[PDB]
């Protein structure tokens, strides 16, 4: 699997950051593309999971909802827009394969990633 | 996939004397040294038959299908391929399929949407090849299928000395359509018209396929 | 921050086995299992070991794990300096209700 | 992997001998209870056309499988014909199905326009218009989509586990048959006074080694009395010679 | 007809309860207890219905499993087993014979009652 | 909670004929006949009405019971010091196929 | 009745066929599948009443 993954983005408090993860080598329709955010220099920080159909994600106790995350299986593509920024949201934001058996939960292959500096 | 290939040549249907073929099995019997009476449907003896020779020939014509049939084809190039027991070849009814190409049998009845008049023949111009297996565009609802072992072909196309005599018998009774075959490669002579002598017709198989027929197609290459 | 704690650097002699800790609760590490994942510096993570048990990538067969209760061990044999990574512990727990990942481990490899 | 409850699939079952021995083995088959037909002599019949529809549902679902059944899944998902003749099967498959993260991969039907009959077939999973005013594009105020995940999860307790369920559904004989049971096993004995029994044919005699030579297709021999004097045993390709006793 | 059923249970939620009703001076094989939970204060609801002959019996409707039937002819008694206990249980168990017609419907008397705390 | 709408709580002086009603839906009310229990605090309930025409066991003439559509109501005349009671309508159902309950309400005897 | 009527049964499941005029009854547990069973009712063996 190849987690194509949108460039290198900086933005101020509240503005807001949208990261394109893409999908290739298989149908998005089916699988998932789960997002956690790592700290440089510091361990890996879970956000969330959403689903292509049905439009049902799910997110971190810490989010509360915040973030927000549109997936199209048509698109092929796993849109995630923070909508909150801080200092603390300054990491790498890497999205990661499912294991297999419909693809759903855990994290298998992770992708390049994308670092937001706030 | 099929060509509105049209530009057909006909001639005149030519008849001739079936003397005594036409003759099989009755029934799954075991009898010796005795003789035995059965009504059934048969061919008559010094009946007639209707005689057709394709060549520049382009003639695959319906024939009325009635409560089974005798068909006897002198050749040695194999093109008669099968048949198709279609009524309607629109995929709304339910369609036979009687091919066997190389070594598959394919046997299925289903909605079947076939070309104009669908032909094996033409691929790769003079060349000979086998072509137009797309010979319907869609099967929706198909309830049978089977395959089988090949019977004994002739590889490509050989045109001269017909020594192969395939000669079969086709009915549809209680549901169940039976073939009675016969296979002699031995035919010393120029083809013309039938042989003389006798010949045992054993049947072939048997299938529950139930559907009614009343005209169909055959299958050349 | 993280759930999981583990040491902030990991130094060893290349061909020595390296162990390295993960510490977290009975509802997340004593509960179900544990995930072993190797990140090489500037590179996508990848699952190094995973149901405390096998390895998903077909990883080499010196990078074994173990999961005794709240307590996690990756043992490395075989030491090598492409094995200078990033080393990251994970697992799902109940009372947050998905998957929590460690603070990571810097294993670095001397001449 | 087995089909989704809403996208349930119709396998055919036709041209063979069906042994019910292993699919009356497996020790997990609980819910097996059959309406139409005894379950213990499915072995020993004969059917022109069997259906099976693979999928698996939840254990507060198992209940609206019987035909006739009313509810969420029985209504709006799939639903059994009132005269539903055969029956199915359910087993657990928590530890198969469902991940150790949990599988969210069944999606079930909530909002539907009107129930659905027996049997019948619908794949288009177009959003419901709660509202009067008819919503189009995407989902929001009025109108939600009509699909809910199924959430199996090791956690979760009895109930709520992975049962998959197969779906026998069958005629009686009513055409030329497809499926038959197999036939009882039995020894061959010769030079015996025996109530043989021949793929029906039904005598007694004593048997004994024949010169006579059957042609392969040949299966009966009839003397000049008009009556079977030579069997050719399924098994043994050897042909027999009846007499009487 | 006296039905005696079990005395005050107090039990840990998410844990088993067993209770049973005894039937005295009648025929157990042609009477049944279809067993009914009462809130105190509150209006009854009805649990299940059972017969002693084949064992069969048929839930609440709310609940596929919950709490499972039995029924021993020779002591002439009926057990019932309540499993995944929640602060909601707090309440009575009535049993109750059933009417007339060979006693496997409707109800016309109750056992003293058996009281649970969750 | 309970399909059958019971009102929670009722008063009444000794002598005077007091009604309650209780609702339910036309497959279980307006299908099949309520029945009428009343339950003295602390004591096991018993049947005061049932089939809305009859009495189980010589039950004091004075109560009485009617159903109409998809209510009932159970009208007593003749109000006195024991007659603090818990009175609940039963009755069978084709959607849950089952004996739905009502809430229970609770007639007091008034100083 | 309407609560619905239950005390009238009848056998499913028997070793074979009966003569006319059959007047015993068992309750005993019918053993259908090949591993005998003894007590309750179980798998491969069903109550066939
Ligand atoms: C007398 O008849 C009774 C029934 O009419 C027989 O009891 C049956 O015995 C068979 C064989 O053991 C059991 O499978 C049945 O379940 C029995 N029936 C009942 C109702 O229990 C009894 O065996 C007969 N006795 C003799 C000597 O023939
Ligand atoms: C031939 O043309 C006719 C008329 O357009 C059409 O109906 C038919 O399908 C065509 N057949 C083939 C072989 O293309
Ligand atoms: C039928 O056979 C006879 C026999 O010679 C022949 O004269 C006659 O022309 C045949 N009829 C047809 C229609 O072929
Ligand atoms: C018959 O089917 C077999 C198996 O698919 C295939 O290998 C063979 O080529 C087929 N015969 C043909 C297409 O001539
Ligand atoms: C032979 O048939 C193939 C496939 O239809 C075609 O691509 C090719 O051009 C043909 N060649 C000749 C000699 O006509």
């Amino acid at each position: 699997v190849q987690l194509v993954q949108s460039g290198a983005e900086v933005k101020k408090p509240g503005s807001s950051v949208k990261v394109s993860c893409k999908a290739s080598g298989d149908t998005f329709s089916s699988y998932t593309f789960s997002w956690v955010r790592q700290a440089p220099g510091q361990g890996l920080e879970w956000m969330g999971r959403s689903i292509p159909i049905v439009g049902k994600a799910i997110y971190a106790q810490e989010f509360q909802g915040r973030v927000t995350i549109s997936a199209d299986r048509s698109t092929t593509t796993v849109y995630m827009e923070l909508s909150s920024l801080r200092s603390d949201d300054t990491a790498v934001y890497y999205c990661a394969r499912d294991q297999s058996g419909f693809d759903f939960f855990y994290y298998d292959h992770w992708g390049q990633g994308t670092l937001v500096a706030v | 996939q099929c060509v509105n290939l049209t530009t057909r040549t006909q001639l005149p249907p030519a008849y001739t004397n079936s003397f005594t073929r036409g003759v099989y099995y009755p029934d799954k019997v075991f009898r010796s040294s005795v003789l035995h009476s059965t009504q059934d449907l048969f061919l008559p003896f010094f009946s007639n038959v209707t005689w057709f020779h394709v060549i520049k020939r382009f003639d695959n014509p319906v024939l009325p299908f009635n409560d089974g049939v005798y068909f006897a084809s002198i050749e040695k190039s194999n093109i008669i391929r099968g048949w198709i027991f279609g009524t309607t070849l629109d995929s709304k009814t339910q369609s036979l399929l009687i091919v066997n190409n190389a070594t598959n049998v394919v046997i299925k009845v289903c909605e079947f949407q076939f070309c104009n008049d669908p032909f094996l023949d033409h691929k790769n111009n003079k060349s000979w090849m086998e072509s137009e297996f797309r010979v319907y565009s869609s099967a929706n609802n198909c309830t049978f299928e089977y395959v089988s072992q090949p019977f004994l072909m002739d590889l490509e196309g050989k045109q001269g000395n017909f020594k192969n005599l395939r000669e079969f018998v086709f009915k549809n009774i209680d549901g169940y359509f039976k073939i009675y075959s016969k296979h002699t490669p031995i035919l010393v002579r120029e083809p013309e018209d039938l042989p003389q002598g006798f010949s045992a017709l054993e049947p072939l198989v048997d299938l529950p396929i139930g559907i009614n027929i009343t005209r169909f197609q055959t299958l050349l290459a | 921050q993280s759930v999981l704690t583990q040491p902030p650097s990991a130094s060893g002699t290349p061909g020595q086995r390296v162990t390295i800790s993960c510490s977290g609760s009975g509802s997340n590490i004593g509960s179900n299992t544990i995930n072993w994942y190797q990140q090489l510096p500037g590179t996508a993570p990848k699952v190094l070991i995973y149901r405390n048990n096998e390895r998903p990538s077909g990883v080499p067969d010196r990078f074994s794990g173990s999961k005794s209760g709240t307590s996690a061990s990756l043992t490395i044999s075989g030491l090598q300096s492409e094995d200078e990574a990033y080393y990251h512990c994970a697992a799902w727990d109940d009372s947050l209700n998905g998957p929590v990942f460690g603070g990571g481990t810097k294993l670095t490899v001397l001449g | 992997r087995f089909a989704s409850v809403y996208a349930w699939n119709r396998k055919r079952i036709s041209n063979c001998v069906a042994d019910y021995s292993v699919l009356y083995n497996l020790a997990p088959f609980f819910t097996f209870k059959c309406y139409g037909v005894s379950p213990t002599k499915l072995n020993d019949l004969c059917f022109t056309n069997v259906y099976a529809d693979s999928f698996v549902i939840r254990g507060d679902e198992v209940r609206q499988i019987a035909p006739g059944q009313t509810g969420n899944i029985a209504d709006y998902n799939y639903k059994l014909p009132d005269d539903f003749t055969g029956c199915v099967i359910a087993w657990n498959s928590n530890k198969l199905d469902s991940k150790v993260s949990g599988n969210y991969n069944y999606l079930y039907r909530l909002f539907r326009k009107s129930n659905l009959k027996p049997f019948e077939r619908d794949i288009s999973t177009e959003i419901y218009q709660a509202g009067n005013k008819p919503c189009n594009g995407v989902a929001g105020f009025n109108c939600y989509f009509p699909l809910r995940s199924y959430s199996f999860r090791p956690t979760y307790g009895v109930g709520h586990q992975p049962y998959r369920v197969v779906v026998l559904s069958f005629e009686l004989l009513h055409a030329p048959a497809t499926v038959c049971g197999p036939k009882k096993s039995t020894n061959l004995v010769k030079n015996k006074c025996v109530n043989f029994n021949f793929n029906g044919l039904k005598g007694t005699g004593v048997l004994t080694e024949s010169n006579k030579k059957f042609l392969p297709f040949q299966q009966f021999g009839r003397d000049i009395a008009d009556t079977t004097d030579a069997v050719r045993d399924p098994q043994t390709l050897e042909i027999l010679d009846i007499t009487p006793c």
